[PDB]
């Protein structure tokens, strides 16, 4: 995997290659792994693919009673139920996952929760086996308060280097894009993004 | 007499405290009323504010149980509150397992299998109130399915619960026995709610001010409640026909 | 009959008499009562002054939950105790799980959740306090009283104990005389007056007044406690009033 | 808290009577009736929908149930109950029988299973009697076609037919001038449709009657092809439709 | 709390005895009567069925006579699904000593097992009594043929002739008269009706209210056969008795 | 063992070789390796033959209460939800990779299930040791808007290609075809193109050839 | 009348007769005296014997080197209490390093009351007890009742005839509360008010029973000969 | 196993 | 432990079981009985891990013994070895399992035929005319093989069994300290002094 | 120390017309030491015949364990348990165990008495079923079984020509194995007659 988040003027924007492994063999090379925990709240999802989906789908169920008894949830709260059970089986995990969501008050926020359990909040966050390649680049070129077309490409050149150094990663880079308006989903196929 | 005070028969099979139980429903003195509309289900009750000092915002009887089942209760509120919790860890809980919404009709079955439970088991006693469960299910349609302390439980054309139920009840048939069907045929949630409450004020002979009501509506993928000022919104409308 | 003589039995009216009977000593407690505010909630007791041997300001009643939380109820104190022990738990675990401090309608839920269920069996007793409590979270502030059946509601203002009809009426005149709102330093002043207006209903022993408040601007969304200057501030505004 | 009930509530009288059980059967006699009559090549199961208001839809509350593909069952008493019961009897055909021998049980065994289970609340803590008597029909490749009663007690019996509940005692003398060893499936509905007319008061229609048979195997019920041995269900449920025309020719 | 619904259905009497198993004999005694005959070589079981209606299906029916496994039977007098409990409890019992010392087990080993279960409800747990009374029918190669009774208080006892549930004192005061120990089984099928066509509370004794059961060693060569009668076979050996 | 799924215009295709191995030894050369969870929901397995027949039967089983319970026809996301929280709890010791397919209310569904409790979707799929073979097969072919009878084809062919690549997969191809608003048709044997050829010469023995110690007749009567 | 069968059942009026019961249980014990200064505590104690032949049961018990109580009912029920008083007081010293607030044994002492008057098969507790204490706010007294009320007094008095010191007492508030750092003067005032308890029976050397803690004082008893100085 |  | 023997003739059963326990570099014993005898037609040798040999070996006869006084009757030595089996069968998956290894000679009343039953520590029964346990066999069994008849005296079972043992005494790397020698017949147990 | 070939045996099953057969070898060893040659692997249940390979006390244990429940089933179902039934039975019972299994290679034979089709089956120690048409092998010279199976098997052949192939079939896979042979028993089954044969072989 190669997996970033990053907040921008109007919200946060989630990206992700679609490639899962299971040795060097491509055993799906479409993976979703942007996925909806809450309408506004979604998480990047690295390590094991078992691990990863029982956790969301957990914390989809946790946010889901949560909303029926108390209404909307934070970000923050949401990063916490992770953590939660990242933390208490750090033992029986391999789970890197990025949080990330839109409140009306907060705006767009992103959280980084790695194999250990802790929780970290960032501006933007990169995690997966990919992201090392691309801690110079995504440094040197971060700036906040950007705009939309500008934090999609700022995504799309991140993942491009990362998908083309990792062979860990690789196939679409898909993105989410959460903001008051709504939420929009957005495709980029190789012709496109390798030779940029 | 201990048969009376506990849920074992009477020696002419009778359950008493089941029967006390449907008393209890009526404690709140509140009148409740649901009808379905072609892409609605539309559920109606009272709102009774008798003290100066309470905030009217929080005095509810209607709870949204998941995004797309909401819930009106006949009775005492704690035991309602004791419902809709329940009602939305079950609903919750089925996501999670089965991978699809829970169903209206498969939460009342649910709900009135515990209250089932209640009327065998001598340590848990029935809770005092009826459940009227509402939604727009995605195979079924329109949905109305209502629950009682007996265990009892069926799907509704329409129904009304509370006092003066009964009143309503012929109100409501004796207009399906002249439209034909089994339904509103209506085309937007708004007039479905100005029939509800026309029928409500026709069978109660009672007049209606925006606080005097409350109002929930299911129509496909959500169930929400209506603000004072949307219902006054639609009593105005009502009062220009 | 004997209906009463076991929790969670139905009478024929559909009643449940144990709890009715937890009202009435409820009753005979001491005067509590809230306030609801601009910014915030503010609290107040009557504590009888038994004998002269009570050391003063040092048998506090009113309870603090989490850090934006106060409680205060009138009846058997150790019940009332008993109650915000569990709240504390309840808003340990919420806190715990959830990282943000619990919602007052929340906290009040599962409050009212765990009175309710003491109507449910007869191997238990149902509460005998009802309990005026309440604070400040992301939504503004929250008052809420909660009875032994387990039902409670939101309240502009609330009272219970043995001055409850007296307190009322006098927490009315201010909802119609302010519609606009009342201040968080108002309400000090207005509960101190009310309890003094109360306890011509327990007026035998002597009293000692005791309050406390959460407000988004006095007290930072805390609950405290009121205290040197400000609580006498508020005892001479209550003593002018009856006179 | 937590259950203190863990003694019996039904207990033996001087006389000798289980109270508890009598006052279930009571519960049973003042239920609605339902009637079960075996035939040659099938069974029939039969009751009354005694609808609770007409604005209620019937259709969603369903008194005859299948439990498995070949056995079905009707009630007579408390309609909760029995909804509870027929969840516990298909859970058990699949616990105790199907997760062990890959097929599904023969009717007297499930049978002998919801008796035990209704046997239970007899004489378990804390708990009242099922008020509820059963009439379950079924069918399986060793002993053909069978119909049997199952009462609050736990006691089951096997019948060619009979009746349970308001007017089981004239129901039952209808039954017994009508019934012989030759009658075929089709005969045994003529006869369900004429016994039940006399119990039934108000309207009588496909849409006030409520009846099943246990017949011959259904492949278009199947839901699937390509596996010669899998033929289908013998339990359908009649319509709304199927009844009427029957109660033309009647 | 819960004290107040609580029978105590595990007390004495003043005069010490047990309440519950005093209520459920009882019971037991408006039951269908069921007799047990031993004979030199062999045992028959008899019961009568409890008023009969003519819809009920006669030939696929078992409310009597039960077999526990290839060498023990029981009659039952008293409710059925009490009794069924504790035959499947019996059943179980027989295959895991049976598993454990390869040998099929003794009939007073089964028999005292069972009735130390019954025992046990009327002494601790503060639930009713299993209101049932079982007569034992058995062989195995100590003791050959034997006869056992056991009711709801778990106290049981052998046998050469007895009877259970109804009409118990006019059958057994026609059994003693009737009965002599060089018996054989046809001689011993043949009292068993006939004592229960004069013990009665039916008009006349018929094949369809009745259930019927033999244990020989009239199989081949040193083997035991367990012959549960079908109708038509009592229908035979009661025309045959000339009873009918 | 190879496995596919294939989707297509109103509905679902899945296929499977037949042979099962203990080591390089064929123990069964006609093994069904296509099971039924609901009648219109079809699972194909490979990996723990014993984990496959059970994990398959054991949600077969709770699908068929819990249709009875919603008076609806089972889903196939309810089958992929319980068999993957099954998987997981198991932490991959149950040895069971499945590819899920069915129709239902909602639609036509294609998924894939991993021993360790992860889940794929997707229009095209193969597991098994013949997968690569098979896949390669898939991503050359495929396309969007398939027929049934291109998908049949495209599906038998891709087994195929494991049948004859793969060691571990042979004999025979099944088909099971489930399109929306049809009874699903299972096709057992759909292709047998492994036809064992006459044999040079029987090995019938003269009457006697066998020396015999004892004989005695068995009692199987009571 | 029939609502005394058990705890868990409230009287029409609301009143809980098991718990008054066990309050009547206080009050035919024999008496003892709680006192203090800003310095110091004190405890004094009657004991009481079954004969002449018997020895006198003792009331005072120590909970920690900073905390102890006096009793008054059912002894084996304070045996319980001050059993808890010293665990809880020993978890404090053992995860803190910290001595217990003579406050929050108050609080412990109210809940662990309070549970046994809420649930069935369970009783209240027969006993009351007067807690004295010296912590990091000075000294401090406490009287429980097994009701579950405890409230923090500067002097009171249970068991029988405890009216006549408790009002001597309310009379010498003002004078007892000023005897600072002297600690015989602070006892010879609660020996003065336990006198007033007494009808026909005067304090003797075996029947009186004293205890003291204060600011360099630990909680120490007095018996037997060493209370000899203040008769 | 399957890796992201 | 290590050597135990097992024959069984026309009218008895004989087991021969060693007299030596060794522990490290040191022969602790060399007079020791390794049997226990579970009724009075019934005779148990056993041999195994240390401790768990006299613990197995007293549990079981235990329990036989209590079986006698209930049924006031002795159980044949089919059903004894039976329930012999079981134990060390459910043994065998527990968290410590029993390691012994027995032989079990009986003579049954009712058939008036003298069995000997071969058990090891997993549950493996076997009813044989002569056993062996360990190292002992791979001697013994061959000499049996050749020199063992069915219908034997008991007198030609232990000149049987004296040849068996001066084999092992030959070629067995271990001083055994020679063997304690009992009969099980009609009788009942008896033990030969003089071996 | 390997679990299935501590004790070492053989069983083999074969369909013909009309009628099934099964074969198992006698020997019963402690690795090298062959211990018994009685030790008989095949046991039935009614018209139901079971064979067992693998360590022997899970052999014995079984045998006792599907008796105890075969003998349940009778008493409850008032009939004997049929082939298709018991497969799935013991299929059960062996899953049951999945982590902890009996280390077993049985093998069901039978002829339904309802359908009167000649049945066989196969599992492994964890309870996968193996059906099939013409043989099923078990044992530590199933590798030889198969070999001699597949070579000599035909479709359709006659009680008395299928107790020829069943035979030859054992006992020239059991002498290219150690741990089989010391004695074969061969069980012929008719519809209602069953012919059990012991074979002679070399006892080496
Ligand atoms: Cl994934
Ligand atoms: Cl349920
Ligand atoms: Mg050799």
């Amino acid at each position: 995997t190669s997996i970033m988040a990053v907040t921008f003027k109007d919200g946060v924007i989630l990206g992700a290659d679609s490639r899962t492994t299971t040795g060097a063999y491509i055993a799906n090379r479409v993976t979703d792994k942007l996925t909806r925990v809450h309408d506004k709240i979604w998480c990047c999802r690295s390590g094991s693919a078992a691990d990863t989906q029982a956790i969301a789908d957990i914390v989809q169920y946790h946010l889901e009673l949560y909303t029926s008894q108390y209404g909307t949830p934070s970000t923050e709260t949401a990063a916490s139920v992770f953590k939660e059970l990242c933390y208490e089986n750090k033992d029986n995990l391999t789970a890197g996952i990025i949080v990330a969501g839109y409140d009306d008050k907060n705006k767009g926020e992103v959280y980084t929760i790695p194999l250990g359990g802790s929780v970290h909040k960032l501006p933007y966050a990169i995690a997966g086996s990919g992201s090392t390649f691309i801690y110079g680049y995504c440094d040197k070129n971060f700036r906040e308060n950007m705009s939309k077309e500008e934090t999609v490409d700022f995504i799309k050149h991140s993942l491009s280097q990362a998908i083309k150094w990792d062979g860990s990663s690789g196939g679409v880079i898909r993105m989410v894009v959460l903001t008051a308006a709504g939420v929009e989903r957005l495709i980029f196929y190789p012709d496109e993004y390798e030779q940029l | 007499g201990y048969d009376r005070h506990i849920t074992i028969f009477s020696p002419e099979g009778r359950l008493y405290q089941v029967e006390y139980a449907f008393k209890a429903t009526n404690q709140t003195n509140i009148n409740s009323l649901a009808v379905r509309g072609k892409d609605c289900t539309v559920v109606i009750s009272q709102k009774k504010v008798p003290d100066k000092l309470l905030d009217p915002t929080t005095v509810s009887y209607i709870f949204c149980i998941s995004r797309t089942i909401g819930m009106v209760v006949n009775g005492p509120i704690p035991d309602a509150r004791n419902a809709a919790l329940r009602a939305k860890a079950e609903a919750a809980e089925f996501r999670y397992k089965y991978g699809y919404d829970m169903p209206c009709d498969v939460l009342a079955k649910r709900m009135a299998n515990l209250s089932q439970i209640y009327t065998q088991r001598a340590y848990m006693r029935p809770l005092g109130v009826i459940l009227t469960f509402v939604s727009v299910d995605e195979e079924l349609g329109p949905s109305i399915y209502k629950t009682d302390p007996a265990g009892y439980y069926v799907g509704y054309k329409a129904t009304a619960t509370g006092p003066k139920q009964q009143e309503i009840t012929t109100n409501l048939e004796n207009h399906f026995k002249k439209s034909k069907i089994d339904h509103i045929n209506e085309e937007s949630w708004e007039k479905v709610v100005e029939f509800a409450i026309t029928h409500m004020i026709d069978a109660l002979g009672t007049e209606f001010s925006k606080n005097d009501l409350e109002v929930g509506v299911a129509t496909k993928d959500k169930f929400f409640t209506l603000s004072a000022e949307n219902i006054e919104e639609r009593l105005v409308a009502i009062a220009e026909q | 009959t004997g209906y009463d003589l076991s929790n969670s039995v139905f009478s024929p009216d559909g009643r449940n008499f144990q709890v009715e009977y937890a009202v009435k000593a409820v009753e005979n407690g001491t005067t509590s009562i809230g306030i609801k505010c601009n910014d915030g909630v503010v609290f107040a007791v009557e504590k009888l002054i038994t004998s002269k041997l009570l050391v003063p300001q040092k048998n506090v009643k009113i309870q603090v939950v989490d850090r934006h939380i106060g409680c205060v109820y009138s009846g058997l104190i150790p019940d009332g105790r008993h109650l915000v022990n569990r709240g504390r738990e309840e808003a340990a675990s919420f806190k715990k799980l959830y990282k943000t401090p619990i919602p007052i309608p929340a906290f009040a839920d599962r409050l009212g959740q765990y009175v309710q269920a003491h109507t449910l069996y007869n191997s238990v007793r149902p509460f005998g306090v009802s309990t005026i409590f309440g604070g400040v979270d992301k939504n503004g502030a929250h008052l809420y009283m909660l009875e032994p059946s387990g039902s409670y509601w939101g309240y502009k203002g609330a009272a219970t104990g043995k001055g409850r009809q007296s307190a009322k009426a006098e927490l009315e005149k201010l909802v119609d005389h302010h519609p606009e709102g009342l201040s968080a330093r108002e309400a000090v002043k207005q509960a101190a007056k009310i309890i003094y207006l109360a306890h011509e209903d327990n007026k035998e022993k002597d009293f000692e007044l005791e309050i406390s408040w959460c407000s988004l601007s006095e007290t930072n969304g805390l609950h405290k406690f009121v205290k040197g200057d400000l609580l006498q501030e508020a005892i001479d505004f209550a003593q002018k009033e009856i006179n | 808290m937590t259950d203190r009930y863990s003694f019996s509530l039904t207990t033996f009288s001087p006389s000798g009577k289980l109270g508890q059980i009598d006052y279930a059967l009571t519960a049973v006699k003042q239920g609605v009736t339902s009637l079960g009559i075996k035939a040659t090549n099938g069974v029939v199961i039969a009751t009354e929908k005694k609808s609770s208001s007409p604005l209620a839809m019937s259709e969603t509350l369903s008194k005859v149930s299948l439990l498995t593909p070949d056995i079905g069952a009707v009630y007579s008493g408390m309609g909760p109950d029995y909804r509870v019961l027929v969840d516990k009897s298909r859970k058990v055909a699949h616990t105790s029988y199907k997760r062990i021998y890959g097929e599904y049980p023969p009717t007297k065994l499930l049978v002998s299973e919801v008796a035990k289970i209704m046997q239970e609340a007899t004489q378990s803590g804390g708990v009242r009697p099922f008020g509820v008597s059963l009439l379950i029909a079924g069918h399986d490749e060793f002993n053909g076609f069978s119909l049997y009663q199952v009462d609050p007690s736990g006691s089951y019996f096997p019948w060619k037919a009979t009746a349970i509940g308001k007017g089981s005692v004239a129901a039952k003398t209808f039954l017994e001038k009508r019934w012989n060893d030759e009658l075929e499936l089709e005969d045994a509905i003529h006869i369900a449709l004429l016994t039940l007319k006399e119990s039934v008061e108000g309207e009588f229609n496909g849409d006030t009657i409520e009846l099943a048979i246990i017949g011959d195997e259904n492949p278009d019920l199947l839901g699937y092809t390509g596996i010669p041995t899998d033929k289908g269900p013998r339990f359908r449920k009649l319509t709304s439709q199927e009844i009427n025309d029957r109660l033309e020719a009647l | 709390g819960s004290r107040r619904y609580d029978s105590r259905t595990t007390i004495f009497s003043p005069e010490g005895r047990l309440y519950q198993v005093e209520y459920a004999l009882e019971s037991i005694s408006h039951a269908g009567t069921a007799i047990g005959i031993m004979a030199s070589d062999g045992i028959v079981l008899a019961a009568e069925r409890k008023v009969t209606s003519t819809l009920l299906e006669q030939d696929t029916s078992t409310e009597k006579l039960y077999k526990l496994n290839d060498k023990i039977a029981v009659a039952v007098a008293g409710l059925t699904a009490d009794a069924e409990i504790l035959i499947n409890t019996a059943r179980i019992h027989a295959q895991n000593y049976l598993k454990t010392y390869n040998e099929d087990i003794p009939v007073e080993i089964l028999v005292r097992r069972l009735s130390d279960i019954k025992q046990g409800y009327t002494q601790h747990g503060g639930l009713r009594p299993f209101g049932v009374s079982f007569i034992y029918a058995g062989y195995d190669d100590r003791y050959g043929y034997q006869l056992y009774t056991s009711n709801p208080s778990g106290n049981y006892t052998g046998w050469k002739a007895i009877s259970v549930g109804a009409n118990t004192s006019a059958a057994q005061t026609l059994l003693q008269m009737d009965y002599k120990d060089d018996m054989k089984v046809d001689d011993a099928i043949e009292l068993a009706l006939k004592t229960l066509s004069k013990t009665t509370d039916s008009s006349a004794l018929t094949y369809d209210r009745l259930e019927f059961a033999t244990i020989r060693k009239g199989a081949n060569d040193g083997e035991v056969y367990q012959k549960i009668f079908k109708p038509q076979e009592i229908k035979d050996i009661l025309v045959k008795t000339g009873i009918t | 063992t190879t496995i596919v799924g294939v989707k297509f215009n109103n509905g679902v295709v899945i296929a499977a070789d037949t042979r099962s191995t203990q080591g390089p030894i064929v123990a069964d050369k006609n093994c069904a390796k296509l099971h039924r969870i609901s009648p219109k929901i079809w699972c194909a397995g490979a990996g723990t033959a014993a984990d496959t027949e059970a994990v398959t039967q054991l949600i077969g089983s709770n699908i068929e209460l819990h249709s009875l319970y919603t008076s609806r026809e089972p889903r196939v996301v309810s089958a992929l939800q319980m068999l993957k929280q099954h998987l997981f709890k198991y932490q991959g010791h149950i040895g069971a990779y499945l590819i899920v397919a069915g129709v239902d209310p909602t639609g036509s569904h294609l998924f894939s299930i991993h021993a360790h409790g992860s889940t794929d979707v997707g229009y095209y799929l193969s597991l098994g040791s013949g997968s690569l073979a098979a896949m390669a097969v898939l991503e050359s072919h495929w396309k969007q808007d398939l027929t049934k009878e291109e998908a049949i084809k495209l599906a038998s062919d891709a087994i195929q290609a494991g049948i004859w690549n793969d060691l571990g997969s042979g004999s025979n191809v099944d088909v099971c075809v489930m399109e929306i608003g049809k009874d699903a048709e299972y096709l057992r044997n759909y292709l047998t193109p492994n036809v064992r050829e006459e044999k040079q010469k029987s090995y019938k023995f003269p009457r006697g050839t066998t020396a015999v110690l004892k004989e005695s007749i068995v009692n199987i009567c009571d | 009348n029939n609502y005394d069968g058990d705890t868990v059942t409230f009287s029409p009026t609301g009143r809980l007769f098991q718990v008054e019961y066990a309050l009547e249980a206080i009050k035919q014990g024999s008496v003892t005296v709680g006192l203090r200064s800003n310095t110091h505590a004190v405890l004094v104690a009657l004991k009481r014997n079954a004969d002449e032949l018997s020895s006198y049961q003792k009331k005072i018990i120590k909970c920690d080197e900073h905390m102890g109580l006096s009793l008054a009912g059912l002894a084996p029920d304070a045996r319980v209490l001050s059993n808890y008083l010293r665990q809880q007081c020993n978890y404090s010293s053992l995860v803190f390093n910290r001595k217990l607030a003579v406050e929050r044994a108050g609080h412990l002492l109210c809940d662990k009351a309070q549970k046994n008057t809420q649930s069935y098969g369970g009783r209240p507790y027969g006993v009351g007890l007067l807690i004295i204490g010296y912590d990091k706010s000075g000294a401090h007294l406490l009287e429980f009742q097994p009701s579950g009320n405890v409230t923090e007094l500067y002097g009171t008095a249970i068991g029988a005839r405890s009216q006549g010191a408790k009002t001597y007492l309310e009379r010498t508030l003002d004078t007892f509360i000023k005897i600072d750092g002297n600690p015989d003067e602070l006892i010879k005032a609660g020996v003065e008010a336990i006198s007033q308890s007494l009808r026909d029976e005067s304090l003797t050397v075996d029947n009186l029973s004293i205890a003291i803690v204060g600011k360099d004082t630990p909680f120490t008893i007095y018996d037997g000969e060493a209370v000899a100085k203040y008769i | 196993a399957p890796l992201x | 432990m290590d050597i135990i023997l097992g024959i069984r003739v026309q009218d008895s059963v004989i087991l021969a079981s060693s007299k030596a326990v060794t522990r490290g570099i040191s022969v602790l014993k060399d007079s020791d009985d390794k049997t226990r005898q579970l009724s009075p037609h019934t005779l148990m040798s056993f041999a195994g891990e240390a401790g768990d040999t006299v613990q197995f070996a007293e549990y079981i006869q235990a329990n036989i013994q209590l079986y006698s006084i209930r049924e006031d009757y002795e159980l044949s030595p089919q059903a004894v070895s039976s329930f012999v089996r079981q134990e060390l069968a459910k043994s065998i998956r527990s968290r410590r399992p029993y390691q012994v290894n027995v032989l079990i000679g009986g003579y049954d009343k009712k058939k008036n035929k003298p069995e000997l039953y071969q058990i090891d520590y997993l549950g493996t029964k076997v009813e044989l005319p002569y056993g062996a346990h360990g190292y002992s066999g791979f001697y013994t069994f061959s000499l049996l093989d050749h020199h063992y008849r069915p219908d034997m005296t008991t007198e030609e079972g232990l000149d049987l069994l004296k040849l068996c043992v001066q084999e092992l005494e030959k070629r067995m790397p271990m001083d055994f300290k020679g063997v304690i020698v009992k009969i099980v017949d009609k009788d009942g147990i008896r033990q030969v002094d003089d071996f | 120390s390997d679990p299935s070939s501590i004790n070492g045996g053989i069983v083999v099953a074969m369909t013909g017309k009309d009628c099934v057969a099964i074969a198992c070898d006698l020997r019963l060893g402690s690795q090298s030491l062959g211990v018994s040659n009685k030790f008989e692997k095949i046991f039935h249940y009614g018209h139901v015949f079971l064979g067992i390979t693998g360590l022997a006390t899970d052999v014995t244990t079984l045998n006792e364990m599907f008796r105890y429940k075969t003998n349940l089933y009778k008493l409850k179902e008032e009939r004997a348990i049929e082939p298709e039934t018991f497969t799935q039975l013991v299929s059960s019972s062996l899953y049951e165990r999945r982590f902890g299994p009996y280390f077993v290679g049985p093998v069901v034979a039978g002829i339904n008495s309802k359908s009167g089709k000649p049945f066989i089956a196969g599992f492994d120690l964890i309870g996968c079923i193996d059906e099939a048409k013409d043989f099923i092998v078990s044992g530590t010279a199933s590798d030889q079984l198969f070999g001699m199976c597949e070579s000599l098997y035909e479709p359709n052949l006659e009680p008395e020509d299928l107790f020829e192939t069943i035979s030859q079939a054992l006992l020239n896979a059991a002498d290219r194995d150690a741990l089989s042979g010391w004695g074969a028993v061969v069980y012929i089954i008719k519809k209602d007659e069953v012919v059990k044969r012991y074979l002679k072989m070399r006892q080496d």
